[PDB]
């Protein structure tokens, strides 16, 4: 969605018509503050979510004892050492797809093989 | 008194559980 | 616990209502008498004997627990504070602000306000300096391990009340017929104030299917649950980028601005600070503010009781608002399915009440009365012009006739069966009834049910048959609950080591920093987290942090949490290090220690005393509750799950969970078990129904329950 | 040690030049860079006045305009009670920072009010750089984050209470772009502008 | 200083000497913001210190920026004398410092003149643009003993235990409750200083005190039996007794429960 706000005021933009060129602007309701618009989309409703599930990976996400280590093949560094854990995103339906991050180069790579 | 951990039922006293649901 | 109320609580209770003023005007209706007159006492030091008994004839002696078991007496001791008299009159000139001055009638003097009953074998008690012969000479069995009060010769125990933790956001999802969908709630309380419970609930409105599902909090005193924004452009914060800045602490995480978009769309004609503050005041449930006062209501309900744990002072608006932030944050992580909601039986979320708490606001309650009693004859004397009689103004029958009444009758108030006539029937009878431990019970939770969280604190097959089953819980057997320290030194260290303060922090230039909580304040954020744990984990098993203190580091959401409070079950284990020297990782504590330990075990039946402490103190082993277990890897044997990998088909099947990154050790798995159940031989040969049922029936053998 | 630095020695600020004045720190929360000896119109005024009911408070401007027209013009109690026993430090921060400080240009253009920060006003030390790059140390007291007001003619309560009750349905996505298209509660600065342009027109 | 703002009688220009004006020329001296740590803080802020002495040099290396402290002796030992300043925000946005001083009081469209302002003196002292935070260096040989200190800070306990009285037990209840002491104490002696003031009043004759009556009556026309008794030392039963002669009560009136000369005599 990319919420935009105002450069003036710091009060979140709305999207507004034009007629003169029939274009996509926003606008601030406080300062009348306007922009072009970057994207035609102004409102996205997702129904199934995929973010989330690698969230919490940090610079020292190995440094924590309780994630299990693994033995897998890191496609960047060929590295075998690295920890994993399931998806973070907690939902009821989600799958039980895991998550690897090496530790030498901190890449986020899965298991699945739907998607590879 | 008494103090005993040896837990009797007490009989015919189902209006502890009748005056758990009063309304429906 | 009761250590800790003597020696510390009860000058905390003096201290917080020691002073006592009264103002008596002038009533003039001649300027002759334009003097007004201002009484002042207040309380100073508390000093407490060594137990005693006054007796009809009016000599008091020292009083021994066999004496008080014997007569039906109370085991108690006197309680003396410092009382000063501040006499202030000032000349009654209208217009002018009066300026006191004494006149030097300050009169000070100990009176005596009280009879607090003492715990056998607590610090004050006769029996903790005595030694076995001592004992012996006074008819008390040595094998007596005290833990109970004697209140009218009766053996009271206080039984240890759980409650769920203060100061903590919890997030609760409410039933569909409902139009809340989620509701976020946190049991404010403060411990060095009037430690009163104020609840502040954000909650979520609409379902999942609805479209205005906006956000409204339940602020204190407050008739309406007012909308987010207002609330937080009421704490200063007017535009709406700061607004989801504060909420939200990442730029990308478009689905909550989302979820966020209509409660800033719901409070948008509110623009301004004044303009929500009075917003606020007219939903003010006094209803005796007139019409330009509403602001200065809000602000100071804003202030004083608008999350009141982590300050009261005023220009603390920015930690209220980020705290606001962060309670709404985590709402709305639960409301994407991003976390789960907040489990009501984790035993990491629960304190337990024991003597001391207990004792400590019953006398609070207690004294606070007597204070009000004091006040009234005072007014009383300088209204009806009798003579102030010190004697008169300080009822110290309130004092002891109250802690007398709560002690031999559980009704604990003026919560009943906390003070339970002590069992003695065995010795184990005994020591299993002083480690009990009680669950109020309704809710929508499971209390009932052995939780994961119980490992190691609570007995897992321990627990009566009946009603109580699972509601009464008894303490393992290296179980102890912390007596609660001062945060100050903890959050003094941690602003001086990088903690940057919440006032100056910004999310969006700071998107790894880790938040700092304090007893449930989130006080900072800090840049390196790991390197700080490392130093405040060195500084606590050296001693210079108290070992009851549990610091939990939660990388996944960036947390760092310190718990110093009272109330927390925790138990030992082992620390396991890196060591580089054999290569693999392995405990700190040796065979060496255990030479030293043995060493001074078989001199107790010269060489330097190798106690506890000693362990505690170099590191060897450490104290984790059940928040920090939550973090730590525990091995169950050290020399069989540290090093690195024919059977005995004999044997039970081990696995050794392919796993070296441990961080602590079990000392011995037996000690998940309370004290009936360390009775049964090979109690994991057996049903565990037969090892609760024997746990129930081990108090009910005959032995020798004591010597004497 | 060779001087291929510079070394600027520091001192303190004598205390005959501390006492009966105190230097509080001014932070202005905004996105752009304010800067009060060109953002400002001249003479700014930085006073410990009362917040309750602005944009009905007439700015400098007008006030020295109806000055000038003005002057054209003329040419059984109770007894005894409890006191609450309160420490003396935070009385005495209530009874100053009741009134909160605002800082308003000639015109009304920028209006700021600050809101007293209480978090590390104790912690910090502002070293000033003298002329010849000698360094005075000056102990910081008070913090000030001064938060900008009306401007963008924010509008009063009891059209918002009209707003907030159910009756009235969804609020309108411009309601305001509308209000002042008509002309109704607009700026302080706004209304300064209308009243100079109607007095210089006589 | 009280004031009453929004005063269009031009009032400031005879109430204050000094300028309500805000000055701004001081605003361009470049200040730096420093946190401190507990000992530096606390040894750079009392007010009894701080005469205008040097408290050490700055050392600007432009290689990296490396911004060094280098405190002079004479303050302590057990401190360092090398710091690290750390400069956590190299450019600093909209943060001034500015000053409070008090003034010489000595010689839609609708307005309210009254707004209550508090003037005071005001004038920015200059400008913030570092950011600074003052970390001792590693190397420096009392660094330990920084480090010391701040294992003191959270290893003391500033709170003692509660005292217990080692006496005899009923030595402590010599003064308790049942006691021979009498309390010496004058605190709160109201009827000590009540019961020693003692008003008689002799019977002076009937013609002297009506003519006293009537005296008091052309100084003052209502009277209260209290006040009239007190200026005249007169008993109750006899100044009754001359004054429903003499004068007459108001039992419904503004001036009620209040003796009053008669309106015969009202007039003379
Ligand atoms: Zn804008
Ligand atoms: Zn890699």
């Amino acid at each position: 969605t990319t919420f935009r706000f105002c450069r003036d005021c710091n009060n979140m933009l709305y999207p507004r018509e034009d007629k003169e060129n029939n274009r996509l602007l926003f606008e601030c309701r406080t300062c009348s503050y306007v922009e072009e618009a970057g994207s035609p989309l102004v409102y996205r409703h997702e129904l199934i979510t995929n973010i989330g599930e690698t969230a919490g990976v940090v610079q020292d996400i190995g440094s924590d004892p309780t994630l299990p280590r693994s033995d897998r093949e890191c496609p960047k560094c060929h590295s075998r050492e690295n920890v994993f854990f399931q998806s973070q995103q907690r939902r009821k339906d989600t799958s039980m797809v895991l998550f690897f991050v090496c530790l030498s180069c901190s890449h986020i790579f899965t298991s699945d093989q739907k998607n590879k | 008194n008494e103090n005993f951990e040896d837990f009797d039922v007490e009989h015919f006293s189902d209006e502890e559980t009748y005056e758990e649901k009063p309304q429906f | 616990s009761f250590n800790q109320f003597v020696d510390y609580t009860l000058q905390d209770i003096i201290c917080e209502d020691s002073t006592l003023i009264l103002e008596q005007l002038a009533q003039h209706t001649t300027e002759s008498d334009n003097i007004s007159r201002k009484y002042e006492i207040s309380f100073g030091k508390i000093y407490v004997t060594k137990p005693m008994v006054n007796e009809s004839d009016g000599v008091t002696h020292a009083l021994y627990p066999q004496e008080a078991r014997l007569r039906n007496l109370t085991y108690s001791s006197g309680l003396f504070v410092d009382v000063k008299k501040r006499t202030y009159e000032a000349i009654d000139v209208p217009g002018r602000e009066l300026k006191y001055e004494l006149i030097a009638e300050e009169s000070e003097g100990k009176v005596f306000i009280g009879r607090l009953p003492i715990m056998l074998r607590s610090k004050n008690c006769y029996l903790s300096e005595a030694t076995e012969s001592d004992l012996y000479k006074l008819k008390e069995c040595p094998f007596d391990m005290g833990g109970y009060f004697i209140i009218n010769g009766s053996e009271k125990v206080l039984i240890a009340q759980e409650r769920s933790a203060g100061n903590i956001v919890q997030v609760f999802k409410k039933a569909a017929p409902s139009p809340i969908s989620h509701v976020a709630e946190i049991r404010s309380a403060l411990e060095k104030g009037s430690r009163f419970i104020s609840t502040l609930q954000v909650k979520l409105y609409g379902r999942e299917g609805s479209s205005a599902r906006t956000i409204k909090a339940t602020l204190p005193y407050i008739k309406q649950d007012i909308p987010i924004v207002i609330i937080f452009r009421a704490l200063g914060i007017i535009p709406d980028g700061e607004i989801l800045e504060h909420i939200c602490y990442d730029v990308n995480d478009w689905q909550m601005l989302e979820m966020l978009k209509p409660c800033v769309e719901d409070g948008f004609v509110i623009q301004d600070r004044e303009t929500a503050l009075d917003f606020i005041g007219r939903r003010g449930t006094a209803l005796g503010i007139k019409k330009e006062k509403r602001i200065q209501y809000a602000k100071d309900i804003l202030q004083k009781e608008f999350l009141p744990h982590i300050t009261q002072l005023e220009g603390f608006e920015s930690r209220k608002a980020f705290f606001l932030g962060y309670m709404i944050n985590r709402l709305l992580l639960c409301a994407l399915d991003r976390k789960d909601q907040d489990d009501r039986d984790h035993f990491g979320k629960k304190r337990l009440d024991l003597a001391g708490p207990l004792l400590a606001q019953l006398f609070k309650t207690l004294f606070k009365k007597l204070t009000k009693d004091i006040f009234r004859y005072m007014q009383r004397t300088v209204e009806e012009a009798h003579d102030f009689n010190m004697k008169l103004a300080i009822n110290a029958k309130t004092i002891t006739s109250g802690l007398k009444y709560a002690l031999a009758t559980g009704n604990w108030g003026e919560r009943a069966g906390v003070s339970q006539v002590l069992n003695r029937y065995t010795y184990s009878s005994t020591l299993s009834h002083l480690r009990r431990t009680n669950t109020p019970i309704g809710k929508l939770a499971k209390p009932r049910q052995l939780h994961n969280t119980h490992w190691g604190l609570v007995c897992p097959a321990e627990t009566p048959e009946g009603q109580a089953c699972g509601l009464v819980k008894n303490l393992s057997l290296m179980s102890c609950i912390s007596v609660g320290t001062d945060p100050m030194p903890i959050i003094t260290f941690l602003s001086e080591w990088g903690m940057e303060p919440l006032e100056d922090y910004v999310p969006h230039q700071s998107p790894d920093a880790t938040r700092v909580f304090v007893n449930g304040v989130w006080h900072g954020v800090h840049r390196n987290p790991a390197r700080l744990m490392e130093t405040l984990r060195t500084l606590r098993r050296k001693g210079d942090i108290n070992p009851e203190v549990s610091m939990i580091r939660d990388i996944r959401e960036k947390e760092l949490k310190i718990f110093t409070d009272a109330g927390r079950v925790y138990r030992p284990l082992f620390i396991v290090e890196d060591d580089e020297s054999l290569g693999h990782k392995e405990l700190k504590v040796r065979k060496g220690h255990i030479a030293k330990l043995m060493a001074t075990e078989y001199q107790d039946i010269d060489v330097e005393e190798y106690t506890w402490s000693s362990l505690l103190n170099e590191g060897l082993v450490e104290y984790i509750d059940a928040e920090e277990e939550e973090s730590i890897l525990i091995a169950m044997q050290p020399e069989d799950l540290e090093p690195a990998e024919d059977v005995d088909p004999a044997k039970r099947i081990r696995v050794s969970h392919h796993a070296t990154t441990f961080t602590h050790c079990e000392i011995h798995p037996s000690m998940i078990l309370g004290v009936a159940a360390s009775i049964i031989p090979f109690p994991d040969h057996n049903q565990s129904p037969r090892n609760t049922y024997q746990s129930a029936m081990g108090k009910q053998a005959m032995g020798v329950f004591l010597t004497n | 040690d060779p001087n291929e630095y510079n070394e600027f020695p520091l001192r303190a600020i004598p205390k005959e030049d501390l006492e009966n004045m105190r230097t509080h720190l001014l932070k202005f929360q905004s996105k752009k860079k304010i800067n009060p000896v060109t953002d400002f119109h001249l003479p700014v005024r930085l006073h410990r006045k009362d917040t309750r009911n602005l944009q009905f408070q007439l700015t400098r401007a007008e006030i020295v305009q109806r000055q000038k027209e003005i002057s054209e013009y003329k040419k059984l109690r109770r007894k005894t009670r409890q006191l609450k026993v309160l420490d003396e430090n935070a009385k005495k921060l209530r009874f100053e920072e009741f009134y909160p400080w605002v800082m308003e240009d000639f015109d009304g253009y920028n209006t700021w009010v600050g809101s007293y920060e209480a978090g590390n006003s104790d912690s910090y030390v502002l070293l000033s750089v003298e002329d010849d790059g000698s360094f005075t140390m000056i102990p910081a007291d008070k913090v000030y984050k001064f938060t900008a007001r009306n401007k963008y003619a924010t509008l009063t309560i009891d059209e918002a209470e009209k707003r907030m009750d159910k009756k009235s349905g969804e609020v309108p996505r411009w309601l305001m772009k509308h209000l002042d298209n008509i002309g109704t509660t607009t700026t302080r600065y706004d209304r300064t502008r209308r009243k100079l342009k109607a007095v210089a027109d006589q | 200083e009280v004031f009453d703002g929004n005063d269009i009688e031009n009032n400031e220009t005879k109430v204050y000497e000094e300028s309500l004006d805000l000055d701004l020329e001081r605003s361009n001296r470049q200040v730096w913001l420093v946190r401190l740590p507990m000992f530096l803080a606390e040894k750079w802020r009392d007010r009894n210190n701080l005469h205008g002495q040097e408290l050490g040099k700055i050392r600007i290396n432009k290689d990296g920026s490396k911004i060094t402290l280098l405190l002079n002796e004479n303050d302590n030992d057990s401190i360092p004398h090398e710091y690290d300043l750390e400069l956590t925000k190299k450019v600093v946005e909209n943060e001034y410092v500015f000053t409070e001083q008090n003034l010489k009081k000595y010689q839609r469209d609708r307005y309210i003149p009254y707004v209550k302002t508090i003037p005071k003196k005001t004038a920015i002292v200059g400008t913030v643009c570092h950011e600074c935070q003052v970390m001792p260096s590693m190397n420096d040989p009392n660094y330990h003993k920084i480090v010391e200190q701040r294992r003191n800070i959270v290893k003391l306990n500033n709170k003692e235990r509660i005292t217990t009285l080692d006496e005899t037990v009923g030595v402590t209840m010599s003064h308790t409750g049942m006691s021979m002491r009498s309390d010496n104490s004058n605190f709160l002696k109201v009827g000590r200083e009540k019961a020693k003031s003692n008003i008689k009043s002799i019977r002076m004759p009937k013609k002297e005190i009506l003519d006293y009556l009537f005296k008091l009556f052309d100084e003052y026309d209502y009277w209260s039996l209290k006040g009239l008794k007190e200026r005249t030392r007169q008993p109750e039963a006899h100044l009754k007794e001359c004054l429903d002669k003499v004068a007459t009560l108001v039992k419904k009136g503004p001036y009620a429960f209040k003796y009053t000369l008669r309106p015969e005599y009202k007039k003379l």
